[PDB]
């Protein structure tokens, strides 16, 4: 059994706007990952990523429920 | 407003689990959101081994 | 005109104008309730208990 | 001869509301007085019904209200009405005060100061009513605000503890606030009687600001129909909220029972006090903030003396009109600020808005009156 | 001239100020002997 | 010049659009009441009318045709002489009572 | 004071018509739309400016709160 | 922490101005509370009776009531006993007090769910995106243990373990029990629980809009009629 949410999440990640926040997350993973002494997290970049995905999800998801 | 847990925290006094605040043994806020230090009431030490808070 | 017929029949005497209004409110209450109800329950087809209750 | 003119009781009602010479030309802005009366009756009725079902014990109170909303017949609509009702009352109040300022109605001094008192009295009422459900906002709101009277030197601490009837807002405070909240509307009715009594000595102002004795008209039927129309529009509005958006003007924390151990993330009073909250919050010092909060309201009482214009109404006063709308927008801003957490940039927006407010009333609009006078060769 | 040649409410408002002082002090309840001087 | 601004202001004010003159718009305190009370029949009835007119227009949310607007140049201070003297008189009684 | 001794008026003729002789809405749009435009042009430069400034101070300050809650590279 | 992710806006079947709750969805959502949430979370303001006419027949509701053990007031001896529930009983508290609830949840108290839709900004949108929003921390984030990462919560560290996933329960109607489907249904029930009146209110809204459509032009017409005497009048100044 496939949750239609995980389907639609994947479809939404296709979108241009999403890919741009995905890049932002990628750059931040490198950056925090590679240092051993500073205090950053990538919450910010993740959150605006989810924001773009989830506004997309909302439009479509409900159809198939 | 939560209840700090005693004998805990970066400052070995009080650590809030909630938004992560660190009070010293003096109760003074050291590391966390908590605007001001812990609330020091009005006490008197009735007997050598008795205290009254109020 | 229709309105003329109404004026002379119903509205001239004030006792009659009142009798009109109570009787008409009666039929209006029933009519308006029934119609608005049907409007709501068609706007909300399927979603009301009274639409699904046959199942239980 | 004629009963309406003779009979001791009917005479009054006739003189007050039927044969009263009204100006020909009062606008929709004169609707608000009647509407305020309606607001007041509305609250009393809905209030009375609620009070047949509510309890003012800390333990039972939150649930008694929700019981109204779940298990009392039509209790829900009544409750939401009394709550949106309170908003509609403050809208009517602020519109009404607006007209006072713009059209120079405040020249009617006795009428006006009674009115200031009406405002204060309705404020007290709504403050204490909001506590009655015993939600998170109710409780923490009532605590912060009453505590300001602690900043009164010498007596502050004692005074706040006597209001409370203990060491915090607790059982005794709620039971007394219920009592006060019940009797206050009654006193508002009498003050309002008096409010009218003084108005009836002068008759009404009008938008031109120019005396209208040469063109008065009997109140009934011109203004009977027109008030009714206005009341419909008030009802349209009230019920739009109650039936489509009952929670639009409230805070959700007020669905979470009052808890003396867990303080809400942002504490605010109801929207109709936000401008004054924001003025208070602008001042660093606590007694400073208190006196500013009090002055933001009591200043109403001074505006009569600050009038400079040779013309009564702002109709023909362009510079004054601009300043008036500035004040209005500023109060919208003060409200926005008061709903916001104390952070940049809002701290500084608020400070500015607070300055602007007092600046307008005490210095700018007096000046403008005078500049206008010179522009007219008087 | 004639107001200032009033100022005859100055000695009367002196006595009214003592009524206000002593009145607030009575309603509210040390250095007056007997009364409260002996709690 | 000063007069350039004053003329702009007059049109902005807009009482002229109702066929009022400046003196019609003065707020009536006791001094003004009395000045009106000393107005001769011509000048009094004229004022009565201008105001009836304006009030009736205010009701309708209407103005006059521009042709009919009170002209800046033609607006005489009908009231000032009556009023200047009412005030001179008052100031005198004040003086006296000190 | 009641109708009868409000004030003293001379030489003014008032002509009017029963409501039952007349339309409730004479030329409601054809006269009314133009009149409403006229009314609005008259006031908007007094009324609208403040609300523009509100919208701006609110736009700006809301987004200044946005920005300050983010991190910046340092 | 002190950041954002405010919920997006899902097109609920009851978002629309005149749109009622989907009662079938409420029925399923009750099930989701009953089988999943009710282990930790109270809902003190609902009784078995309240389900009647909403999502359950009267005896269906009675069945559901009989399934639970509730304490009853002192008998002859002056002792407390247990019994099967009736319609008249409120949905039972999972623990006898809040402190007990805390001990059982690593010191966190699960909020009662009666009003939860109503007492959180975003309501259904918030709660839906909460249940379906659980993700693995971003790079650099380490939460105290037994507190989970959820971008929709204040601070992003929530003391609730993800309660919802595919086939977490069985549906009376047999609707595909996918994670998103169960989060929808429970939300629908949570809206109804917070605001039983939702449908009645919306019906009245319609009737109020209709009556006002009639009454506003009507009274407005009455106004214009009376005032026509005055609106029409022409003035004439005629000195000798
Ligand atoms: C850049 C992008 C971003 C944008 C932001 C930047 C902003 C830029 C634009 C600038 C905006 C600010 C400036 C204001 C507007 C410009 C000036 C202007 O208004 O010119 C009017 C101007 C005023 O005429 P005037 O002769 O100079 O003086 C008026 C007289 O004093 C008396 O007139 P009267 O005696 O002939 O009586 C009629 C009068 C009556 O006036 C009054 O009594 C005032 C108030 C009552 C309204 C009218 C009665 C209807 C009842 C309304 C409520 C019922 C329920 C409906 C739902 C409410 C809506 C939320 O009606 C009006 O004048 C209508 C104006 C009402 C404006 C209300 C302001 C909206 C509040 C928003 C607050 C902000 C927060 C938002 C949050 C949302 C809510 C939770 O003249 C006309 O337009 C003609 C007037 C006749 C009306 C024409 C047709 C309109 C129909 C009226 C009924 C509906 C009104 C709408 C009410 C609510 C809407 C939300
Ligand atoms: C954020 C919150 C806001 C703050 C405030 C909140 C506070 C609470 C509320 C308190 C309210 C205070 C206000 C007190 C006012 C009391 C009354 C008053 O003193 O006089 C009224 C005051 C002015 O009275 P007036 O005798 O026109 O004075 C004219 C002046 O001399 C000036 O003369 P003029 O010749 O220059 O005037 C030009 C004229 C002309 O300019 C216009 O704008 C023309 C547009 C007219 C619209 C449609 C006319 C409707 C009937 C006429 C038939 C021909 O404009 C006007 O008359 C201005 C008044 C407003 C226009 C009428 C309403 C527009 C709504 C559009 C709806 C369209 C569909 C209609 C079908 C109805 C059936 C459902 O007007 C208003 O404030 C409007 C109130 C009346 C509106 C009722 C019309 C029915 C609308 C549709 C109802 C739908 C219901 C729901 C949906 C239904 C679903 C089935
Ligand atoms: C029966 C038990 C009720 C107990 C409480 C007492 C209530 C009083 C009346 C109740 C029953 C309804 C009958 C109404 C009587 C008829 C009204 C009337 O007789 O007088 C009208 C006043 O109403 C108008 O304006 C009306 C327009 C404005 C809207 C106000 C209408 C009031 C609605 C009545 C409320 C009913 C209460 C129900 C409670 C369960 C007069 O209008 P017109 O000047 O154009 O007519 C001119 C006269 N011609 C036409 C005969 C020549
Ligand atoms: C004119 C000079 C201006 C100078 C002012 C400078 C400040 C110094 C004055 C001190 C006296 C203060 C007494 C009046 C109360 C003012 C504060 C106030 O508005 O209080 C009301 C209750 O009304 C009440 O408490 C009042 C209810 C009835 C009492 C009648 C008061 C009579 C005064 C009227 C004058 C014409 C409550 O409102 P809040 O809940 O605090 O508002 C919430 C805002 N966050
Ligand atoms: C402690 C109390 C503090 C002080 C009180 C402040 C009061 C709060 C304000 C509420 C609004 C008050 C209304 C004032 C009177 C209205 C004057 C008016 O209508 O002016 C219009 C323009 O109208 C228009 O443009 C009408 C548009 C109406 C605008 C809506 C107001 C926004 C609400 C803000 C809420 C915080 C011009 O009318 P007139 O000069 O009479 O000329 C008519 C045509 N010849
Ligand atoms: C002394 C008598 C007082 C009576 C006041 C007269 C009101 C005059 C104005 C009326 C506005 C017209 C719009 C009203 C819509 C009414 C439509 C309707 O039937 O709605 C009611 C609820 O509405 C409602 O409940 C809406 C009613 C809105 C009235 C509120 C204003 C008065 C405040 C009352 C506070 C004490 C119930 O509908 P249902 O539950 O379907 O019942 C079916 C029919 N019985
Ligand atoms: C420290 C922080 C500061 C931020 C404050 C934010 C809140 C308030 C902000 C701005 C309000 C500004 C209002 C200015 C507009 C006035 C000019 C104008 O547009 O209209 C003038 C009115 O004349 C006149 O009225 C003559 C011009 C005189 C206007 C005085 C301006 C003072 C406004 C207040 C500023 C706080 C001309 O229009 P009308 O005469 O109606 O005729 C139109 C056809 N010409
Ligand atoms: C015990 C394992 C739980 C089960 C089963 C469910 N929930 Fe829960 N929940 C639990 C705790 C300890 C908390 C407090 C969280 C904290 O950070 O302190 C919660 C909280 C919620 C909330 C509140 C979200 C908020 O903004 O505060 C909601 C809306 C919530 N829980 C819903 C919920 C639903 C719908 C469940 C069944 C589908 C459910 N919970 C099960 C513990 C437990
Ligand atoms: C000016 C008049 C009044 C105003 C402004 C007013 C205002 C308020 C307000 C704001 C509340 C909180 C509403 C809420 O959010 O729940 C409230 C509650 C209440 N009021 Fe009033 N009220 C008034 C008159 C009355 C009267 C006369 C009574 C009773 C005689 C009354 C009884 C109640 C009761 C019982 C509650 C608690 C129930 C509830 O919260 O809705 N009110 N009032
Ligand atoms: C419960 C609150 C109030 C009620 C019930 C009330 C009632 C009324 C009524 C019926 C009128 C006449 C109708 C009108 O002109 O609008 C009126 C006029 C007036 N009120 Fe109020 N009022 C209240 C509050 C206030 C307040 C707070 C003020 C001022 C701060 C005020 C000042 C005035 C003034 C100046 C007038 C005369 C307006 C004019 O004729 O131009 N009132 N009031
Ligand atoms: C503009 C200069 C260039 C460098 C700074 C660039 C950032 C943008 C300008 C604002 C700088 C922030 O610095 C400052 O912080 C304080 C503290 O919250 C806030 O300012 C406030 O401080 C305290 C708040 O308790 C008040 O007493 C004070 O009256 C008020 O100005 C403002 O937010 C801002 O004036
Ligand atoms: C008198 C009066 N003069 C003027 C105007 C308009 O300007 C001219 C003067 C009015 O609009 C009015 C007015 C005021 C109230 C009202 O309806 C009531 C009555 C009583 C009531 O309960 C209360 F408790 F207050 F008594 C509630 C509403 C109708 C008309």
């Amino acid at each position: 059994l496939v949750d239609p949410l995980t389907t639609v999440r994947e479809q939404c990640e296709q979108l241009e706007k999403c890919v741009k926040a995905r890049e932002r997350l990628e750059l931040c993973d490198e950056r925090v990952s590679s240092r051993s002494q500073t205090e950053e997290d990538c919450t910010e970049e993740l959150l605006d990523f989810l924001h773009a995905r989830d506004h997309c999800v909302a439009h479509k998801l409900f159809n198939s429920l | 407003g939560c209840v700090p847990i005693a004998n805990a925290g970066d400052f070995g006094g009080y650590y809030c689990p909630c938004h992560g605040s660190h009070y010293d043994a003096s109760g003074r806020i050291r590391k966390g959101p908590a605007p001001l230090n812990l609330e020091v009431p009005s006490y008197e030490f009735t007997s050598d081994d008795m205290v009254i808070v109020g | 005109t229709l309105t003329a017929r109404l004026y002379s029949l119903l509205f001239r005497r004030t006792s009659t104008f009142a009798l009109t209004i109570v009787v008409g409110a009666l039929f209006f209450e029933r009519a308006f309730d029934q119609g608005a109800d049907a409007i709501y329950e068609h706007i909300n087809e399927g979603k009301l208990w009274k639409h699904i209750k046959h199942k239980y | 001869t004629n009963i309406r003119k003779s009979h001791p009781l009917m005479k009054i009602v006739n003189n007050a509301f039927i044969d009263l010479p009204a100006p020909s030309n009062i606008s929709s802005w004169w609707n608000f007085g009647s509407l305020l009366g309606i607001c007041l009756i509305l609250q009393i009725l809905t209030g009375l019904f609620l009070a047949m079902h509510y309890t003012s014990d800390t333990t039972t109170a939150f649930s008694s209200v929700t019981h109204i909303c779940r298990d009392v017949n039509y209790g829900w609509i009544i409750r939401y009405m009394h709550a949106n009702g309170a908003s509609m009352f403050f809208i009517c109040l602020y519109m009404h005060v607006g007209r006072g300022l713009y059209y120079g109605s405040y020249t009617f001094l006795e009428t006006w100061n009674i009115g200031v008192i009406l405002l204060l009295t309705v404020m007290a009422t709504a403050f204490m009513g909001y506590v009655l459900p015993w939600g998170q906002m109710s409780f923490w709101g009532a605590t912060v605000i009453t505590n300001l009277l602690s900043a009164i030197p010498y007596i502050g601490t004692n005074l706040v503890e006597w209001i409370w009837g203990g060491f915090s807002v607790d059982k005794a405070t709620l039971t007394r606030f219920f009592a006060f909240h019940f009797i206050l509307p009654f006193i508002i009715m009498a003050i309002a009687m008096v409010h009218l009594l003084f108005l009836h000595e002068t008759g009404s102002n009008n938008p031109t600001g120019i005396s209208s004795d040469v063109d008065k008209i009997p109140f009934h039927p011109y203004y009977t129909i027109k008030d009714i129309l206005g009341a419909l529009l008030l009802i349209l509005a009230l019920m739009l909220l109650v039936l489509f958006a009952p929670d639009l003007l409230g805070d959700p924390d007020n669905y979470t029972p009052a808890n003396p151990l867990n303080t809400p993330p942002h504490i605010k009073p109801e929207w109709y006090f936000l401008f004054a909250y924001a003025i208070l919050r602008s001042i660093p010092n606590k007694l400073g903030g208190v006196l500013a909060l009090a002055f933001s309201i009591l200043i109403l009482a001074l505006i009569p003396l600050l009038h400079t214009s040779k013309q009564r109404s702002m109709m023909f006063r362009p510079l004054s009109q601009c300043l008036f709308w500035a004040l209005v927008a500023d109060l919208l801003t003060l409200t926005w600020i008061g709903g916001q957490p104390v952070e940049h940039p809002y701290i500084t927006i608020g400070q500015l808005a607070s300055v602007l407010y007092f600046l307008l009333i005490l210095v700018l609009m007096p000046t403008a009156g005078t500049i206008e006078n010179k522009l007219l060769k008087w | 001239r004639y107001r200032q040649l009033a100022r005859n409410w100055v000695p009367t408002a002196s006595l009214w100020g003592a009524v206000g002082a002593v009145g607030l002090v009575w309603a509210t309840d040390d250095w007056v002997p007997y009364i409260n001087g002996k709690f | 010049w000063l007069e350039g601004i004053r003329k702009w202001y007059y049109n902005a004010a807009g009482f002229n659009k109702l066929g009022l003159m400046r003196d019609d718009t003065i707020h009536e305190n006791d001094d003004v009441k009395e000045a009106i009370r000393r107005l001769p029949e011509n000048l009094y009835n004229d004022r009565v009318f201008r105001i009836k007119r304006a009030l009736d227009l205010s009701m309708r949310q209407q103005i006059l045709p521009k042709e009919q607007w009170t002209k800046y140049e033609e607006d005489k201070s009908y009231l000032e002489p009556y009023l200047k003297e009412v005030i001179r008189e008052r100031k005198e009684r004040e003086e006296w009572a000190k | 004071r009641q109708f009868g001794h409000l004030t003293r008026v001379r030489h003014v003729i008032t002509y009017s018509l029963s409501p039952f002789e007349q339309r409730a809405f004479p030329h409601y749009f054809s006269k009314g739309i133009p009149n409403v435009l006229r009314r609005t042009r008259a006031c908007i430069l007094r009324v609208a400016p403040p609300f523009v400034a509100f919208y701006l101070v609110y736009t700006w300050g809301t987004q200044e709160f946005e920005k300050s809650k983010r991190k910046n590279p340092a | 922490s002190d950041l954002e992710l405010h919920p997006p806006s899902y097109p609920w079947s009851h978002r629309g101005l005149l749109s009622s709750l989907d009662h079938t969805s409420i029925r399923r959502g009750f099930q989701v509370y009953k089988q999943v949430c009710s282990s930790c979370h109270s809902m003190d303001y609902v009784a078995y009776r309240h389900l009647v006419g909403v999502c359950y027949t009267e005896d269906e509701a009675k069945a559901l009531a009989e399934e639970v053990e509730v304490q009853d007031g002192p008998n002859e001896d002056g002792e407390m006993f247990m019994r099967p529930g009736k319609l008249s009983d409120y949905f039972p508290k999972p623990y006898p007090n809040p402190e007990a609830a805390r001990a059982a949840n690593n010191g966190a108290l699960p909020p009662d769910l009666s009003y939860i839709v109503r007492a959180r900004h975003g309501g259904e949108d918030y709660v839906f995106s909460l249940l379906t929003g659980y993700c693995e921390p971003p790079t650099g984030v380490s939460l105290r243990e037994g507190l989970y990462f959820n971008p929709y919560f204040p601070g992003q560290a929530i003391g609730m373990a993800p309660p919802i996933y595919n086939e977490v329960l069985e549906f009376d109607d047999g609707t595909p029990a996918t994670m998103s489907q169960v989060a929808k249904d429970v939300c629908t029930f949570l809206r109804w629980a917070a605001e039983p009146e939702h449908d009645h209110r919306k019906r009245m809204g319609l009737k109020m809009l209709l009556m006002m459509g009639l009454l506003l032009p009507l009274v407005y017409a009455m106004k214009r009629h009376k005032w026509s005497v005055l609106k029409s009048r022409k003035l004439a100044y005629r000195p000798p």
